[PDB]
């Protein structure tokens, strides 16, 4: 009907959005670039977590719509290990893009060796295998339930719902929104004030606002949701048209961060826009005599 | 985040 | 008498030049001169100008961060050579004449006054292939014409050629370098007691360096090996300026020291670039374009000059350390380590007139 | 201050032979090691070059692949390795001394020792007389010293340089115009006294 | 590869005269030439570097210049002990390369060689003529056949009578000569 549709179009609109985004970098970044320096595997990292984060927006969508999971239980825990493991592993990349810039513009003397390609791999590396220490147990303790009427895709616990569910819930908001943000505010501030402690100066002005459009950016899209969750989980709330439509798009804005990544970290990096471009005289130093 |  | 000639790629002005290496004496920088040959028919209306910048680049030449380009300009001097400004007074250099004699009289001088007290040509190693352009301090003499100051100027219409601002060593020796350091671990006994020095203080690229080791071991640990090595200190200074630091040379020998007895010894050391092409932002004596360079040689500096001084500054220092077995009633694989400094000039010799 | 030369002598084509140049006075880092040959009755010809300060290596066109050169800086030494020893090596070998920061040409030289890469073997002067001087031939290798009346009249006697026949061994002439011509050929131990 | 082109190939001077060597480069060499001095049976003994500069302990009237790609070695009064081979060398490029070689002789009047001729002797047939020119000058002289290939030999300068020597020895065969 009009209210149930629109959040349907809603999700699949920024699904496809962030899956065509996501592969052109992918592809353009792997094939022209070649990926010969750290920048370029943070982005391709970035479009790959984002990547694997975004395509799971089909199987929600569906298990919304029918109001039931009916693709089975190994696809079950195969969506929520990868919406868990991908989420952290897009913020806690962006992270660690964070600390790079501020290394190398704070910090040029240690980034001169600190930010050899080999480190960059070790880097991304290291935070896959962080980003893993939840990955594997929700699949651990994802398997569904035979609820009446649905075939509804949880999580599964064991021991006390209430304790186990709420430490998942509050570790993932300050392990994924507060320390994310403080650290890519506390990067980015420390790099204007240093760009500020000095054509330069339209220059200066657009670096900051770009470094505000990229932290506004994150903290729209990620605050709500969180902010949302902590308050169901708090206080119950009646179900209503604009409660079904408000818990989604807090989810769709969470998506949009994913989505606007690639349309940020990539599409303005200046090898990458002359990549994209292509896609679509000195004379020698002589010697003449000198009569005396 | 959260699953619907 | 030869001279350095460089021609624009459209090939009307050219600029010449009678040397390309100008020594950094510590109260005043040898004068810049040279000259520039023009063509009124060309220029209908615009004045031709040379400007002698000091660029200083912080990172890689790819920028990859933000689109910003990590390159200081720590001196620029301009003067309008063509037409002849009324505005400077300077004299003519007996070159400059000599350069304005042999051409026509579409030969105009420029004369440029570096202010005392900047850092020299240095260029940091790279060592693996990693970019394309070097990083480090030069010096580069670029004569354009234009309208004015304030505009975009076409590569075509402009000369430039690098030159290197040296420093060749101090016609006299300085003090003998000496260091002394003594440590007690638990007030068992007299202490360790270890002394260095070298034959001198001013060497030169290639010469050896002679260490002068004594020990007299007077506590109850048994000192297990003796390092001699020859770092490389390079004060790149900027915001917040820092501390590079390179072992170009060491010597890692197995002299055993027994307790309450002495060993004196001397290791020689000799710092050269054959097995230092691994080491990345070495710092290099930065030459004029790719070719044989060598270590950077040590910045010398007016004792009562400002401290701050932005670009490289190179230092080198000789560290002996001695790593004594550590254990007593556990017997462990740990130990602890005595070290001293010995500062020492590295520069070349003053070529002979 | 000094260069010394070491390890030249009598090789045969396809043999192997290794010269030392010891440097005294000099820093292996601070100045380069070359090495330059003087064919008989010819001029200077480069061969090789090494640099310790950059661990450059540097040789001719014409003994790349054959020759090898190192330097052992703990003795402030250079070796010259030269394998497949082609007769047209014969000449004699010096190793110079330029400065390495700024080459001002070779400042120093060495004695230099002759490589002789001939394919005989030692051999005896046959010596026939000129009714007046003598002649000997195929006295390999050089040298050859000869003399008349014992060294009497050494003053007024002209002797020519050996000169390699086409059998390869050389041959030497001498005459003394107004008696006995002595020859001793000292790398065979033979001595010949004849009579005009 | 640059060639250097020194001309002329051997002189003969006096002593107090001005002797010019000319050393040409096939490619353009900045300033770096040395010039080398060589005696008979002695190593090379640098003279000049950077084509102008003179080596410390060479003598003054050593004098070096530079025109173009024409390099000139100058001895301004010629002594009896500087008489000997001098060389070029070209170190801008790798490989290094020498000159031909110029040779200094000493100057003196026209001589007539004493020709004889020596019969082979029956010691050795049991086989080589020779023709022997004694104190002869300057250097360039001929031979004539008079009795296979021959081969000639030449002696140093005569420290006596600045005079030279020349022996030229061929073998015959038993058809002409008997």
């Amino acid at each position: 009907m009009v209210t149930a549709i629109t959040i349907m179009a809603l999700y699949s609109i920024v699904c496809v959005v962030g899956l065509f985004g996501n592969f052109l970098v992918m592809y353009v970044i792997v094939r022209y670039t070649k990926m010969k320096t750290a920048t370029n595997i943070y982005i391709f990292n970035l479009a790959l977590a984002d990547a694997l984060a975004t395509s799971t927006l089909p199987f929600q969508s569906v298990n919304y719509l029918m109001g039931t999971w009916p693709f089975g239980n190994i696809l079950c825990k195969i969506v929520i290990s990868i919406d868990y493991y991908n989420m952290f592993t897009s913020i806690f990349t962006l992270c660690t893009m964070s600390v790079d810039r501020y290394i190398a513009v704070c910090h040029p003397v240690k980034a001169l060796d600190f930010r050899t390609p080999r480190n960059a791999k070790i880097v991304n590396v290291c935070n896959w295998i962080l980003s893993s220490a939840i990955g594997l147990p929700v699949m651990f303790m994802a398997t569904t339930k035979y609820r009446q009427g649905s075939i509804d895709c949880t999580l599964t616990f064991s021991h006390p719902t209430w304790y186990w569910e709420n430490l998942l819930k509050i570790c993932v908001f300050i392990f994924a929104f507060i320390m994310p943000v403080l650290i890519i505010t506390v990067c980015y501030g420390l790099m204007i004030l240093r760009l500020k402690s000095v054509e330069k100066d339209r220059n200066l002005r657009r670096i900051t606002r770009m470094v505000l459009v990229v932290v506004a950016v994150f903290i729209v899209c990620w605050t709500p949701i969180h902010i949302y969750v902590i308050i169901k989980a708090l206080i119950t709330i009646p179900e209503t048209t604009f409660q079904t439509v408000s818990w989604h798009f807090c989810i769709a804005l969470g998506y949009t961060n994913s989505c606007l990544n690639p349309v940020l970290y990539a599409f303005l990096d200046e090898n990458f826009k002359r990549c994209f471009r292509e896609f679509c005289e000195s004379c020698t130093t002589a010697s003449s005599s000198l009569a005396k | 985040y959260p699953w619907f | 008498t030869r001279v350095f000639k460089k021609a624009s790629p459209n090939g009307k002005l050219t600029v010449y030049l009678g040397k390309r290496d100008f020594v950094d004496h510590i109260d005043l920088v040898e004068p810049v001169d040279g000259v520039v040959l023009v063509d009124p028919e060309y220029l209908k209306e615009r004045r031709v100008y040379v400007t002698l910048t000091c660029a200083f680049r912080y990172g890689r030449e790819d920028l990859d961060v933000l689109g910003l380009t990590f390159r200081k300009d720590l001196f620029v001097a301009n003067v309008q050579s063509f037409p002849p400004a009324p505005e400077d007074k300077k004299p003519l250099t007996r070159l400059q004449e000599r350069l304005i004699k042999k051409l026509g009289e579409h030969a105009y001088p420029f004369t440029f006054e570096i202010p005392p007290n900047l850092p020299c040509s240095v260029t940091l190693q790279p060592g693996p292939e990693d970019t394309g352009k070097a990083c480090g301090v030069d010096y580069e003499v670029k004569a354009f014409c234009a309208e004015n100051l304030e505009e975009k100027i076409h590569k075509r219409n402009s000369v430039r050629l690098v030159i290197e601002k040296v420093q060749y060593a101090p016609e006299r020796p300085g003090p003998q370098p000496t260091a002394e350091t003594t440590r007690q671990f638990l007030m068992s006994d007299k202490p360790l007691h270890l002394e260095a020095s070298l034959d001198k203080e001013i060497y030169y690229h290639g010469e050896p360096i002679s260490v002068n080791v004594h020990v007299t071991n007077n506590t109850n640990k048994t000192v297990k090996k003796i390092k001699i090595s020859v770092r490389q200190y390079a004060d790149i200074c900027l915001f917040n300026t820092a501390q590079y630091k390179c072992p170009v040379a060491m010597e890692e020998a197995d002299d055993t020291v027994a307790p309450s007895s002495t060993f004196c010894k001397v290791y020689t050391l000799t710092p050269f670039l054959a097995n230092n092409r691994e080491k990345r932002g070495l710092a290099l004596d930065g030459k004029l374009k790719h070719e044989d360079t060598n270590l950077a040689s040590s910045t010398l500096l007016r004792e009562g000059a400002n401290r701050e001084i932005l670009g490289i500054i190179v230092s080198y220092k000789v560290k002996v350390k001695l790593v004594v077995s550590r254990g007593g009633l556990l017997g462990d694989l740990a130990s602890s380590d005595v070290a001293v400094e010995l500062p020492f000039t590295l520069m070349h010799p003053k070529p002979k007139e | 201050v000094q260069l010394v030369e070491s390890g030249g002598g009598l090789v045969q084509p396809g043999g192997s032979l290794r010269l030392s140049c010891a440097a005294s006075g000099f820093n292996v880092y601070s100045s380069s090691i070359h090495w330059v040959r003087q064919a008989p009755g010819k001029g200077l010809e480069w061969v090789a070059s090494i640099s310790s300060y950059y661990g450059y290596t540097y040789y001719a066109d014409s003994v790349k692949g054959r020759f090898t050169i190192s330097a052992d800086t703990s003795k402030n030494t250079a070796y010259l390795q030269m394998n497949s020893l082609r007769a047209e090596d014969t000449a004699v070998y010096y190793c110079a001394r330029s400065r390495q920061f700024w080459y001002s040409g070779l400042d120093y030289w060495g004695q230099g020792t002759l490589v002789t890469v001939s394919s005989a073997s030692t051999k005896g002067p046959s010596v026939f007389p000129l009714a007046l001087g003598c002649l000997v031939k195929d006295y390999f290798p050089e040298p050859v010293t000869v003399s008349w009346n014992s060294g009497a009249l050494t003053s007024g006697v002209h002797t020519f340089p050996a000169v390699l026949q086409s059998s390869g061994l050389y041959s030497l002439s001498s005459v003394v115009t107004v008696y006995i011509c002595n020859v001793n050929h000292k790398p065979s131990n033979t001595k010949v006294d004849k009579k005009v | 590869d640059i060639q250097m082109t020194q001309s002329p190939s051997s002189l003969s001077a006096s002593v107090g005269d001005r002797v010019t060597i000319t050393c040409r480069a096939s490619q353009s060499v900045s300033s770096a030439v040395a010039w080398y001095q060589q005696k008979p049976g002695k190593a090379p003994k640098l003279l000049i570097y950077s084509a102008s500069s003179l080596y410390s302990g060479v003598p003054s009237r050593f004098s070096g210049s530079r025109s173009g790609t024409d390099f000139t070695l100058t001895i301004s009064s010629l002594q009896p002990e500087d008489f000997a081979t001098y060389y070029c060398q070209q170190y801008k490029y790798v490989p290094v390369t020498f000159g031909q070689g110029t040779k200094v002789e000493i100057k003196r009047t026209v001589a007539a060689p004493s020709v004889f001729i020596f019969p082979p002797s029956d010691s050795q047939l049991k086989a080589s003529v020779v023709c022997l020119l004694n104190n002869f000058y300057p250097r360039e002289a001929k031979v004539q056949w008079k009795v296979g290939n021959s081969q000639e030999s030449v002696t140093e300068q005569d420290s006596k009578d600045s005079t030279y020597s020349l022996s030229s020895t061929l073998t015959l065969s038993k058809a002409d000569y008997e």
